[PDB]
RNA sequence: AAGACGGACCAGAGCGAAAGCAUUUGCCAAGAAUGUUUUCAUUAAUCAAGAACGAAAGUCGGAGGUUCGAAGACGAUCAGAUACCGUCGUAGUUCCGACCAUAAACGAUGCCGACUGGCGAUGCGGCGGCGUUAUUCCCAUGACCCGCCGGGCAGCUUCCGGGAAACCAAAGUCUUUGGGUUCCGGGGGGAGUAUGGUUGCAAAGCUGAAACUUAAAGGAAUUGACGGAAGGGCACCACCAGG
C-alpha cells in the first residue's frame, strides 16, 4: 500500500476531516452511497465512514498513480469552493483542472473551440459536472467522483465518500488528494503526509 | 330492560359481563351495573337468589377490574363499593351454606361445581376479598400523611377484619387451611401493626366491674385470637413452610412477641428461627420487614429500657443510611446512588403506607442515647488519660457529626438535644440530662409516643444518674483518694443496693485501685499518678512502638 | 404567578417603575390574601376539629399519634403553600431587578422579612432557612453581577437592615444555631466590608451594636467566648455612641456598664472530654475566627476582659452597687 | 307552509365487485387492512353455461312536484334557431314498488400467480422510540415526530425493460418466442343492418350476415399551415391625435 501507517488515518487527518466537516453527509437514502455511510444523526443526518474516505482516497489515487503524465488526468470542480482547491490541486498534482461550465464537447467534437485527451476524471459532484460525466461515457473515460449521501452513482467509477459540498470538505480532498498523490510520486514521498496546509487550499472568501 | 324473563337469559346476561372484559378495549361501567340490573330481575329465589351470588362474586371482579382501567389506584368509594358488596356476599354466604354452591342439593339455580369447582369460586370469593385488601392497601399507601381524610379511610380496616373474621367464621375451614398462607395472614395482617394501646384497654382494663360480662370475654379474645392465630400458625406456618410468608410471619411473631407480648419472646425468636438467611431467597421486601422488625426490636429494646440492645438491634439498620430506604422513602438526587425513577417507582408503588411509616426521629433519638449513657462514662476511663479501646466508626463517630459546632446555642433538634445531654452526661450532673431529654422529646413529642415511655423515662433516669455518677467518679478520679458511700447514696439519689451494685461494679469491673468497706461504707482509692498518666501516655505510645517493630519483621518473614 | 411573572419579569422591566412598585405592593398583596386564607381556617378547621370528639377517634388517634401523625390542617397548609409562588418568585425576581433595585430596597427586601416572619412563625421555618441562604445568594450575586449597583447609596445598607432581621429573629425565635448564625455571620461579616464601601454608618452600626447586644443574650446562651468579643463589643460601639451620638441615658449607660462588666468574664472550665479527642483547636480556632469577623479577634479572658472595663473609666461610671459588688 | 338537498368542509383520500357512496345519530349484518408459535389440512386457480348486481333516461303504478326541467312554446337570436339565449313549462327530476340491463358502465387497459428500481407522502393496522405534546397525582391514552411492517390510494423519479411512437417497474422478464385460466380481432365498409333467435309492458336489449364497395382505412410522432385557441413584439403601406 506504502507506508501502512499514516495510510491508516492520522489523527492530522482526522481533525481536519472533523474540520472540514467532511464525515457529515446528507438525509437522501442511498443504495450505493449508504455503504459509505458511517452512522445517521437524530431523525436523520448521515454520519459517513471515512474509512471508506480514505480508502478511496487511497485507491483513486493509485490509478493516477503510475500514469506517468498529470496531463490525461482531467479534474473537474464546477463548483467554486473546490476552484481555488483544483487550482491548488493542479499546482500540486500537476492534474488538468477543470472550473466552472464543461463546454458540452471536449471529447465529442471534431468541430469545437477545444478538445481534450485525458485518462481519469476527478469530480467534486457528479451531479454538479454531470456534463463532465456525460462525455467521460460518451468516449470511455472513467470518472474519479467525489460523493455525498444524495449524489448521483450511474457512471461513476471509483467514489470517495464526503461531504464534498459547500464546506471546505470540498478543498480538503483536493489537499488530500493532491497529498496522497505526492505521497505516492512526488518530493512528499515514500508516503509521508504533507507539510502544505489547505490554507494554500481553501477556497477565496472575498478579502479584507 | 335487557329480557323481562327468569334464570335462562340472565346466566348469559351475566356472561356477557364476564365475555366482554377480555378485550384490547374494554369499559367496565356497564359491566357493573347490569350486574345489579341483573340482581332485581332475578326476582325468583334460589332460581335467581343463587344467580346474585355469582352476580356478588362477578360485580367485585366488575368492580375491582373497573380501576386499573382509568385511574388508579381504586378510588376509595368505588372501593366503598367494593367494601359494601363483599360484606354482602358475605351476609349472603352466611344465609347461604352451600346453597347455588349446589353440591347436588339443587342444581337449578345452583352448583357453583357447575361451571367450575364449587369451592374455587367459594374460594375466589376470598380473592375478591384480597381486591378489597390491594386497593385499600393503596389507600393506605397512597393517600397524604397530613391528610385528616387519611384518617378517615383508615377507619375502615376494622370492617376489612370485620370480613377477616366473617370470612373465617363462616368458613367451612376449606378456605381457611388451603389459604392458610393467606387466611392465616390475613389474621396477621390486622395484627403486625397493631398497639399495646388497645392491649392496655383490653389487659390492662381491670377486670372487676368492667370485664364481667361475656362481652368483653369475646371481643377482647378476638383482640388475642389474632395473637393466638399467630401461635396456632406458627405450628401451621411448621406446615405451611412458605418461606415467604412463614420468615415473614415469624418476624410479625417477633412483632407480636416485642410489643403485643412481652420482649423476652422476640429476643428468644429472633435467635431462634435464624431469619439472618431465609430474607434474602424469600422477596427482599420481606428484608424490608425484616428490617422492619429489628428496628420494632429496638423499640421494644428502648420500651424495656435496654441501650445495648436499642444500639444492637440498630446493627443492622444504624450501622448505615440504609434506614431511609428501609421505609422505602430515600430520594434520588439524596446521594449519588439512587437510580433510578422507574425503579423508585417500583419500590414507591410497593412502599409503604404511613401507618406503616414510623418515627425515625425517635430511632435516631433510641440510637444516640443509648450508647449516650453507656460510651460517656466508657470514654471517661479513655479521656482520663488511659485509652486502648478506642472503637472507631461508633456512636463517638455519630457524636462527631454533632460535636463540633461552636456556634450551638440552645438544644432544638433531635440531636442537639443529644448533644447538649451529652455535655450534661459529661459534666456528671444527672439533673441537666434531664433537661435537655425528656422535656424536648415530649417538645418534639418523642416521649408522647409509647404509653411505657413514662416508665422507659424512669429506666433512663436511673442510666442518666448511675453513669453520671460514673462520669463524677472518672473525671473526679486523681484527687478522690476517699469516697464515700453514703454522700453517694444522696447525692446521685440511688439507694445502696443499687449503689453497692454501682461501686463494686465501679471497683470490680473498671478495674480502679480502690479499698471498700461496705460495713464502713467508704471507698479509698489512691489512684497515683496525674504526672505519671504522662508515663501511661508514654506507655500508649512505646507500647505502639515495640508491635510495629515486630510487624516489621512479621511482614518481611 | 410564575409564568405570568416570567411576563413580569421582561414586560415590567420596561422602566414604568409606578408600575413595577405596584406591582411590588401587589407582590405583598399577592401574599396579603393567601396569608389570611389559611389563618381563617387555622381557626375554621380547628372549629371544626374540636367539634370533632377525640375520645371516639382514641384509637384512630393511636393510629394518629404513636404514628406521630400529627393532625394539621391541610386546608391551611395548601392554602399556606400557594403564596410560595407568589413569595419566592420575587426573591428570584430580586437578583434580576439590577439597576435601581430601589422599588424593593425601599419596599420588596423588607416586604420579604415582612412576608418571611409571618410564614416562619406561622408554619415554615425550613423554607425560611435555604430562602435566606437564597436571599444572601441573591444579594450577593445580584452584587456580582454588577449592573449599576452600589452600597454607597444606601441601598445594599437596607438590604442589610432587613437581611439581618431575616437572620436574627429565627435565631432567637427558633432555629438551629450552627447554620443561620452563619447567615448572620457571612451577612455581618460582608456588610461590615459593605459599611467600609459606604462610609462607616454608625447607626446600622448601631443596629450592629443591637446585631452584638442581640447575640450578648445569645452568647450567653451558646459561647462565653463570642460573648468575650460581643459583650465587649456591645459596650465600647455603645461608647462610641456615647461620644457619636452624645447618648444622655446617664441612668442607662451608668447600669449598661455594670451590664458590661458582669456577664462579660464568666468563662469556666470546658467540660467536653469527647472534644478534646475531637480536636478542640478547630473549635476554639472558629471561637476565634468569628470574633475576628466582630473585630475582637482574640477571645478575651475571665480578668483581663474586666480589666479592658476596668481601665477605661467607664468602671467609674457603674451604678455603685456592682462597683461595690 | 311546501317539497328538495346536505354544500363549503371534500383529497390523486376512504370504503364498496363494479354500477357507487357526502347532515347528524341510531340499528343491522357485512367487507378490507393489520396483528396472530390459533385452527382446517391444500380444501387451491381461472372461468363457457348459469347467476347476482348494474348509472341514466325511458316505461309500469302511485306519491311527489319545492326546485328545476327532453318535450313544448314564446321573448330574443340568426339568412334559417326549432337551439344557445330570456320566459314559462310537460313528462321527468322527487321517491316507492316494478320492468329496462344500457352507458365513453372508460383506465379506451382480463383474471390470478411469479419475477425485475429509486424516492417522498397519505388513508389503515400492528410495531420500534432516554421522540414531543397531552390528563388525573402522573402512568397506561390520544394528537403528533422519527422509524418499521404490511395491504392500500397513488404519486414522483431512472437506457427496469418494452413499445410504431405516444408512453409504460408495466403496456418488463418475447424470436433467447410457453405461469395458469378466460375473453376477443384478422384491411376498410355495407352492418349489429338484413335474417332468424331472443328478452322486455313497451321503449328497446341481446345473438348475429350477404350481395356490393375498396387500396387504402387506421395509429403515434415530425413538420408546416390554420384558429370566432392562447401568450409575445413592430410599421401613419396600422391605428391614435391629426392634416
Amino acid at each position: 500500500s506504502g507506508a501502512l501507517d499514516v495510510l491508516q488515518m492520522k489523527e492530522e487527518d482526522v481533525l481536519k476531516f472533523l474540520a472540514a466537516g467532511t464525515h457529515l453527509g446528507g438525509t437522501n437514502l442511498d443504495f450505493q452511497m449508504e455503504q459509505y455511510i458511517y452512522k445517521r444523526k437524530s431523525d436523520g443526518i448521515y454520519i459517513i465512514n471515512l474509512k471508506r474516505t480514505w480508502e478511496k482516497l487511497l485507491l483513486a489515487a493509485r490509478a493516477i498513480v503510475a500514469i506517468e503524465n498529470p496531463a490525461d488526468v482531467s479534474v473537474i470542480s464546477s463548483r467554486n469552493t473546490g476552484q481555488r482547491a483544483v487550482l491548488k490541486f493542479a499546482a500540486a498534482t500537476g492534474a488538468t483542472p477543470i472550473a466552472g461550465r464543461f463546454t458540452p464537447g471536449t471529447f465529442t467534437n471534431q468541430i469545437q473551440a477545444a478538445f481534450r485527451e485525458p485518462r481519469l476524471l476527478v469530480v467534486t459532484d457528479p451531479r454538479a459536472d454531470h456534463q463532465p460525466l456525460t462525455e467521460a461515457s460518451y468516449v470511455n473515460l472513467p470518472t474519479i467522483a467525489l460523493c455525498n449521501t444524495d449524489s448521483p452513482l450511474r457512471y461513476v467509477d471509483i467514489a470517495i465518500p464526503c461531504n464534498n459540498k459547500g464546506a471546505h470538505s470540498v478543498g480538503l480532498m483536493w489537499w488530500m488528494l493532491a497529498r496522497e498523490v505526492l505521497r505516492m510520486r512526488g518530493t512528499i514521498s515514500r508516503e509521508h503526509p504533507w507539510e502544505v496546509m489547505p490554507d494554500l487550499y481553501f477556497y477565496r472568501d472575498p478579502e479584507e | 330492560k335487557g329480557t323481562e324473563i327468569t334464570h335462562a337469559v340472565v346466566i348469559k346476561k351475566l356472561n356477557e359481563i364476564l365475555q366482554a372484559r377480555g378485550k384490547k378495549g374494554t369499559d367496565r361501567a356497564a359491566q357493573i351495573e347490569l350486574l345489579q340490573l341483573l340482581v332485581q330481575i332475578a326476582s325468583e329465589n334460589n332460581l335467581g337468589e343463587g344467580v346474585i351470588v355469582k352476580i356478588k362474586f362477578n360485580i367485585i371482579a366488575s368492580l375491582y377490574d373497573y380501576n386499573p382501567n382509568l385511574a388508579t389506584y381504586m378510588k376509595p368509594e368505588m372501593w366503598q363499593k367494593c367494601l359494601d358488596c363483599i360484606n354482602e356476599l358475605m351476609d349472603i354466604l352466611f344465609a347461604n351454606p352451600n346453597i347455588f354452591v349446589g353440591e347436588n342439593i339443587l342444581e337449578e339455580s345452583e352448583n357453583l361445581q357447575n361451571v367450575d369447582q364449587p369451592l374455587r369460586v367459594r374460594g375466589c370469593i376470598l380473592t375478591l376479598v384480597e381486591r378489597m385488601d390491594e386497593e385499600f392497601t393503596k389507600i393506605m399507601q397512597n393517600t397524604d400523611p397530613h391528610s385528616q381524610e387519611y384518617v378517615e379511610h383508615l377507619k375502615d380496616e376494622a370492617q376489612v377484619c370485620a370480613i377477616i373474621e366473617r370470612v373465617q367464621r363462616y368458613l367451612e375451614e376449606k378456605g381457611t387451611t388451603e389459604e392458610i398462607c393467606r387466611v392465616y395472614l390475613r389474621r396477621i395482617l390486622h395484627t403486625y401493626y397493631k398497639f399495646d394501646y388497645k392491649a392496655h384497654q383490653r389487659q390492662l382494663t381491670p377486670p372487676e366491674g368492667s370485664s364481667k360480662s361475656e362481652q368483653d370475654q369475646a371481643e377482647n379474645e378476638g383482640e388475642d385470637s389474632a395473637v393466638l392465630m399467630e401461635r396456632l400458625c406458627k405450628y401451621i406456618y411448621a406446615k405451611d413452610r412458605t418461606d415467604r410468608i412463614r420468615t415473614c410471619a415469624i418476624l410479625c411473631h417477633i412483632y407480636h412477641h416485642y410489643l403485643h407480648s412481652r420482649w423476652y419472646q422476640a429476643r428468644d425468636l429472633m435467635l431462634m428461627s435464624h431469619l439472618q438467611d431465609n430474607i434474602q431467597h424469600a422477596d427482599p421486601p420481606v428484608q424490608i420487614l425484616y428490617n422492619r422488625t429489628m428496628v420494632q426490636l429496638g423499640i421494644c429494646a428502648f420500651r424495656q429500657g435496654l441501650t445495648k440492645d436499642a444500639h444492637n438491634a440498630l446493627l443492622d439498620i444504624q450501622s448505615s443510611g440504609r434506614a431511609k430506604e428501609l421505609l422505602g422513602q430515600g430520594l434520588l438526587l439524596r446521594s449519588l446512588q439512587e437510580r433510578n425513577q422507574e425503579q423508585e417507582k417500583v419500590e414507591r408503588r410497593r412502599q409503604v403506607p404511613f401507618h406503616l411509616h414510623i418515627n425515625l426521629e425517635l430511632l435516631e433519638c433510641v440510637y444516640l442515647v443509648s450508647a449516650m449513657l453507656l460510651e460517656i462514662p466508657y470514654m471517661a476511663a479513655h479521656e482520663s488519660d488511659a485509652r486502648r479501646r478506642m472503637i472507631s466508626k461508633q456512636f463517638h463517630h455519630q457524636l462527631r457529626v454533632g460535636e463540633r459546632q461552636p456556634l450551638l446555642g440552645p438544644p432544638e433538634s433531635m440531636r442537639e438535644h443529644v448533644v447538649a445531654a451529652s455535655k450534661a452526661m459529661k459534666m456528671g450532673d444527672w439533673k441537666t440530662c434531664h433537661s435537655f431529654i425528656i422535656n424536648e422529646k415530649m417538645n418534639g413529642k418523642v416521649w408522647d409516643l409509647f404509653p411505657e415511655a413514662d416508665k422507659v423515662r424512669t429506666m433512663l433516669v436511673r442510666k442518666i444518674q448511675e453513669e453520671s455518677l460514673r462520669t463524677y467518679l472518672f473525671t473526679y478520679s486523681s484527687v478522690y483518694d476517699s469516697i464515700s458511700m453514703e454522700t453517694l447514696s444522696d447525692m446521685f439519689e440511688l439507694d445502696l443496693p443499687t449503689v453497692h451494685s454501682i461501686i463494686s461494679k465501679m471497683i470490680i469491673n473498671e478495674e480502679l485501685m480502690a479499698s471498700l468497706d461496705q460495713p464502713t461504707q467508704t471507698v479509698v482509692m489512691h489512684r497515683t499518678e496525674p504526672t505519671a498518666q504522662q508515663n501511661l501516655a508514654l506507655q500508649l505510645a512505646e507500647k505502639l512502638g515495640s508491635l510495629v517493630e515486630n510487624n516489621e519483621r512479621v511482614f518481611d518473614h | 404567578l410564575a409564568k405570568e411573572g416570567l411576563y413580569q419579569y421582561k414586560n415590567i422591566c420596561q422602566q414604568v417603575n409606578i408600575k413595577s412598585l405596584e406591582d411590588v405592593v401587589r407582590a405583598y398583596l399577592k401574599l396579603a390574601e393567601e396569608k389570611t386564607e389559611a389563618a381563617k381556617e387555622e381557626s375554621q378547621q380547628m372549629v371544626l376539629d374540636i367539634e370533632d370528639l377525640d375520645n371516639i377517634q382514641t384509637p384512630e388517634s393511636v393510629l394518629l399519634s404513636a404514628v406521630s401523625g400529627e393532625d394539621t390542617q391541610d386546608r391551611t397548609d395548601r392554602l399556606l403553600l400557594t403564596p410560595w409562588v407568589k413569595f419566592l418568585w420575587e426573591s428570584y425576581r430580586q437578583c434580576l431587578d439590577l439597576l435601581r433595585n430601589n422599588s424593593r430596597v425601599e419596599r420588596l427586601y423588607h416586604d420579604i422579612a415582612q412576608q418571611a416572619f409571618k410564614f416562619c412563625l406561622q408554619y415554615t421555618r425550613k423554607a425560611e432557612f435555604r430562602k435566606l441562604c437564597d436571599n444572601l445568594r441573591m444579594h450577593l450575586s445580584q452584587i456580582q453581577r454588577h449592573h449599576n449597583q452600589s452600597t454607597a447609596i444606601n441601598l445594599n445598607n437596607p438590604e442589610s437592615q432587613s437581611m439581618h432581621l431575616e437572620t436574627r429573629l429565627v435565631q432567637l425565635d427558633s432555629a438551629i444555631s450552627m447554620e443561620l448564625w452563619q447567615e448572620a455571620f457571612k451577612a455581618v461579616e460582608d456588610i461590615h466590608g459593605l459599611f467600609s464601601l459606604s462610609k462607616k454608618p454608625p447607626k446600622p452600626q448601631l443596629m450592629a451594636n443591637y446585631y452584638n447586644k442581640v447575640s450578648t443574650v445569645f452568647w450567653k446562651s451558646g459561647n462565653a467566648l463570642f460573648h468575650a468579643s460581643t459583650l465587649h463589643r456591645l459596650y465600647h460601639l455603645s461608647r462610641e455612641m456615647r461620644k457619636n451620638l452624645t447618648q444622655d441615658e446617664m441612668q442607662r449607660m451608668s447600669t449598661r456598664v455594670l451590664l458590661a462588666t458582669l456577664s462579660i468574664p464568666i468563662t469556666p472550665e470546658r467540660t467536653d472530654i469527647a472534644r478534646l479527642l475531637d480536636m478542640d483547636g478547630i473549635i476554639v480556632e472558629k471561637q476565634r475566627r468569628l470574633a475576628t469577623l466582630l473585630g475582637l479577634q482574640a477571645p478575651p479572658t475571665r480578668i483581663g476582659l474586666i480589666n479592658d472595663m476596668v481601665r477605661f473609666n467607664v468602671l467609674q461610671y457603674v451604678v455603685p452597687e456592682v462597683k461595690d459588688l
